[PDB]
């Protein structure tokens, strides 16, 4: 097994119970700003390029930046009127697993929780993909 | 529609910790060598406008990076003023972006095999939240 | 960083509104940055950037060395050209970011290369606080006993700076309308 | 079927005047600086593995650049042995390659304005072929 | 005029006659080689990536050199069989023009000349294309 | 660029043939150049080369200073590590174009990442003229009297050099076969 | 010159008053120094030197830069060493020219080398207005707050200095009675 | 009795004029270089403890000197606050010390023969004393 | 004629007339300390070494400077009771002139001029004492 | 009659030696600063003309140096050709010359606490003679 | 002790023997040149300045330089016709000890040995004489 | 330290016989070095050096890297000036000592200063085996072809070379007569 074993590490590696704790996640934007206008420069800035976004943890130091291509992965409104579905996929600690969540752009305050990606782990790598397990599985 | 969205999980930090970052490296750069192969190369080397600096580490095979952000957003908890970090390592155009827990035991793979004057440079020791705890 | 202070020979061959200015790719600025820290005395900064361009050279000092949150700072620029039309897009970005800082561009010279990409270039650079004037004669002796080693030796003009103000003012105004 | 192939019109030279090509600017640049805003990047910032050394040269708006190849190919003249040069103009994401017998003459809208100590840089001089003719 | 004046220059632009005077092209490659088996080392080459092919001017010290688009235009044997078609576009003098011309795989002796392309000649730029052309037509 | 020799503690912490030399990413090279100019006499060259990998900065030497038409060349390399799978995919199409060259890698120690994109990298680089080889007793010492400040006193061996070469060299019939 | 800072890995290598701080030959300082220009408000400076010895590479910068007539100064060092017996010879002859300096060596450790040429050297210094002290708890958390990249983290003190204090101030009471 | 004393007739100057002279040769040997034979020794290749800086002008046949002093005694016009100038030309091994008016005028024999950008260092333009005139 | 056109120099060249201007000078040292004082300090500075001594030209910023030849020439107390004479030869614009003068010791206010030196005059140099007249009568 | 004749114990030594006693030195300051505090004071800072290069090194409370001289006379032993070696410690204007076999265990006192990569620079090393034995 | 007792390491400390193993000089100078002109070249460098004599100690790779003073001590002919005396003192190992010796002017071989210097050996110093014996006593 | 080559702007700054060349104080020289090792094959040494004068520059190379014993050696320089007085009492000095060398300043330009100190230094510096001697046509080309990056492009001779050699040749039989 190399695909179900760190299938398992989402089951067992805390750092991904830690990524993974349900938790809440929030727009902190321009917050010196009063709370009103802002909804209108998040709403401005999700569906045009030149800018990035940010999703902070709401209980930690740790944030999803999404930069523009040019510096699967969406920003979009169409799903629902007046509220933005996110999602990204990443490579964490090797293994490709997909970040996605929702935000109210009305309080700029939802939730996002990554779960593993099974789709594209066949589109992982074939020895370079263990050479993380060259160090992850390998310690010395 | 317009184009995708790239993503790096950046670990936002203070203003302070990252100049004792920038002076810790570079105390093990020049001065002091004791782990000397670390390629910090500078500003207008990028495309992204908003990197500070890379910290490329030659670790072994491929490279390990650490770049330093700088004006991205602000953050909750009253510090957090748009400078962050994301460690990433590379193979050989594969990239993974890692644990810090698990960073600072990668560089001890390499560096080092051993009140220390200096500490070495660990990146648990800056991505610590000074606000949250 | 922060250059401090600079030499008369240079603050003439960058500093003076005439079309002999042509013939180079590098950009001066003067700032006058004034925290207030709250319930906290008011302090001050001064110095001069140059050449990454110029304008940006400021920013990553500003964001990485004194910025603080629960402050108010009244930046106050003064810089030979215009900022570039790439420049401006990377600077109005930050104080739509950050609603403390009152920047002001009193600028001295505009930007030769006159075409559409600086004209709203300017002009979004201008709804956030940007306060775009041009600097004059209250302003370049206030440049001179700020920045410049000037011997102590009082302030020379060269006569036609008066009217070097108004018809490049007169370009601001067809930008801004 | 497989990629594009992108195309660069390389003036293949000798060995000797590249080494003399080498020497003028490097003459024009720190210890005489005559033309000194030309920035001659070194040889592992490109992505091109036949490529010597570009020197941008910053011409007001943009940048022309005349680049130095090595090992190409063998040429027809006994003496062409793989090493040539590709004078290219690029506008903000605009490439143009251009005249030698008109780059020279461009480089005099800039440098300058006027048995020589030294002769100054001339691509013109770099480009002629002394076995042809 | 804009397009067709400079379509007049390779009317009157007598650079854009020297590049054009219907003369030669050769493959010069592996010359200290002997004669044979060249024309397998030019075939091995032709359609693979990861390597370049030169084609000399015959009179000048001009060339043409295909770089890979990792480092219109094609590299091709299917045209007819034994012999490979060339062709190619590129920006010279400011203005696009087509190169093209045929070699023969056998004796590599060919025939090649660049003639001005107007079809994406609308797709040049709308006023950085005259930038040339403050040099150009503007000399100072 | 070509550095003329090397003092013996990092011939040592280099050109030895154990499993200690696995902690570093640097590589070295000592060549031997002779060149056979026709209806002239015969020169030589000599030097070593360090860190762009290592054998690519002998080709930017190679072509750029010394080389010249109608001659003859026996290039003989001494490498520690064998070419580098990405550096024999830019040394070995050198060689298909100049066959004039002879060029013979006699390494040292072969490469720590055993792998295929080695396997026939050391291949395709051996049907042009490149006969690698390993280097013994003969060899070191020609390396030590050649290309050492060995204080003019003879040659140190280390003794299980004789069988750390045929342990090393039954890894080229290996990949050779 | 005046370097602003230090980080606190050198602070413990320098300022601790022990017995393993004989190895080197390198001394540092810090100074307060309080300008008091009549009819004009108080400013401030502060920094740190190294090494030409340290202290007198303050009075280099001293003497060139900030230095004007009519003013009142309050230099304040903190020195790790005492000043050197020839340093003393150089230092003691500057506030004897100028009287309104009131410096105060209130330093850190004694001097090892214990001869004729360093007893009087710190008695001739101090008849002019050096007030020599020892630093104490109140004035190492000072040089702590206002020296050292102390993370914002609150002093580490290291248990012992307290009576560090005493037998090295006893060195002093001894040379200047 | 005592020593001798050696004189050196040196002109009393400012802060300021000292600190425009140290940027005009500065200027004059490094980025710009109109005479850039002129080698300014630094601090501690001196004997004498009142040296801040010499500045060796090799001058044809021999050397002119213009050596910087500091705290050496405050002067009479309420700004000579100890830091002088001692311009003097030694001939290999005799030495002589020179009028200001006619040092300049011996730049000027080598020096240069021709709202400057910048002016030229003149030493008459250091010595004159702003507060007697 | 060598010596006696340089003897002559001191008649014409106005350099040296301004230098003997018959013009006063001042010990101005400790001058920020009170004026009783410093008569001691600069009585305690004068016949020891290791410190300096100033005389300014009170008129001019021209001072003459004192330090040990360690870094003729005298400065002494025994020529009268509490008076200090001072003189010392030196080499200024080429030709040795010597510099000598009386400060009285009460109230530091003084007067000193200096005269052409004739005596060690023949002691100069041979062609190097004309090399600052290969640049001073040798104008160019 | 005429001058004195200020000697120094200068023990001769090869051509070869001396060009690994700058390689070592060279070694253990720059890349390697094991020893990093020994100030190599290059060619024309001295006034006797046979010194090539003073390697002052401040042991504690004042510097050892040692020095190298070159053509000076052609020695007995058939390789001794004019290059030679005296150490000498002086402390602040008292000059002594020391013995080869004591001043490497002087080093010892501060230099070093502890198939060496590299051997630390011993003088004995040095001044051991390859023909006489 | 402290002049008696390093009089005494002249009687012990064996560097001291080896020096003065009563051994052979030989001035090692123009030996290419034949045997007859380097007497003249040596009687030519002994007297006038400008130069250095050599002093090889025959069994050592040791010398004895005589560099002229301004880069007790004397070289002379005076003492006896058609031979030269030789000697100096030095401060070798910390302590005062004179080298004197004989050289016979027309074979070059002679005769040298050091001797302990014990009249201005009250001339050594106080105690940083003794700071050499912070270090040879005082081992560590 | 010996550098090869030089390009040939410099080559008519320095080596041409005219009255322009007092501008400087720089010196050049081309040295020509034969080695003869007894029963082994003749090499060769070639290279420019340049600035400590430059002909002592070429003896602490001289006598620091290439010298060994057993040889001999026929040193061939060729310089712009005459060497300078005092060069001459220390290069006079060597060949002196060493008498394998026969060293030959045939150079080009002599030495403005005219004086006695140059007059018997050039006379000392001859009866040692210095054969002093002026470089004509047949020379500035050998040092054309051999030290010059001279495009491979024919020799270009300045008409007057032929007679300025004469009146200079004559200021050497003035001094050795
Ligand atoms: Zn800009
Ligand atoms: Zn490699
Ligand atoms: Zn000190
Ligand atoms: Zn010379």
């Amino acid at each position: 097994r190399v695909v179900p074993d760190q299938r398992s590490k989402f089951e067992n590696e805390e750092f991904f119970r830690k990524l993974s704790r349900e938790c809440e996640i929030k727009y902190t934007g321009f917050r010196d700003r009063p709370h009103e206008e802002r909804q209108a420069r998040f709403q401005n800035a999700c569906r045009d390029g030149r800018s990035e976004i940010a999703f902070v943890a709401t209980g930690t130091n740790l944030s999803l930046q999404f930069f523009p291509a040019s510096w699967r992965e969406y920003v979009d409104l169409e799903r629902e009127a007046g509220k933005v579905y996110l999602k990204a996929p990443m490579i964490l600690n090797g293994v490709c697993v997909i970040w996605k969540g929702w935000i109210d752009l009305q309080r700029l305050d939802g939730m996002g929780c990554l779960e593993f990606d099974e789709e594209r782990a066949q589109q992982e790598d074939a020895l370079a993909q263990q050479a993380f397990e060259e160090a992850r599985r390998r310690t010395r | 529609m317009e184009n995708r969205w790239q993503v790096m999980i950046v670990w936002q930090v203070d203003r302070m910790r990252i100049n004792t970052w920038k002076r810790l490296v570079k105390h093990h750069m020049y001065i002091s060598r004791k782990a000397k192969d670390w390629f910090y190369r500078h500003h207008y080397e990028s495309t992204n406008p908003k990197i500070s600096s890379e910290v490329h580490i030659p670790l072994g095979d491929a490279k390990l990076v650490i770049t330093t952000y700088w004006g991205l957003h602000t953050g909750e908890r009253d510090w957090h003023l748009g400078q962050g970090v994301s460690i990433e390592w590379r193979k050989k155009r594969y990239s993974t972006q890692v644990d810090p827990d698990l960073a600072d035991q990668l560089i001890h793979l390499h560096y080092f095999d051993e009140q220390i004057k200096p500490p070495l440079p660990s990146v648990r020791k800056l991505t610590e939240d000074r606000w949250n705890k | 960083n922060p250059m401090e202070a600079m030499d008369p020979h240079i603050f003439y061959f960058h500093f003076k509104n005439l079309r002999k200015a042509y013939g180079r790719n590098e950009s001066w600025l003067c700032f006058t940055m004034e925290v207030v820290k709250h319930h906290s005395p008011v302090s001050w900064k001064r110095g001069v950037f140059r050449n990454r361009h110029a304008e940006r050279c400021f920013l990553s000092w500003f964001c990485d060395d004194i910025l603080s949150p629960n402050t108010n700072y009244e930046v106050t620029w003064y810089t030979s050209w215009s900022p570039c039309p790439e420049c401006a897009g990377e600077v109005a970005e930050f104080l739509a970011r950050h609603s403390n800082v009152n920047l002001t561009i009193k600028t001295a010279r505009l930007y030769y290369f006159k075409d559409t990409d600086a004209a709203e270039g300017l002009r979004s650079l201008s709804q956030e606080g940007a306060s775009v004037e041009i600097m004059g004669y209250k302003d370049f002796k206030y440049c001179w006993e700020n920045f410049v080693y000037n011997d102590d030796e009082p302030f020379k003009p060269w006569d036609g700076l008066d009217y070097n103000f108004l018809d490049l003012d007169s370009k601001l105004q067809e930008i801004l309308e």
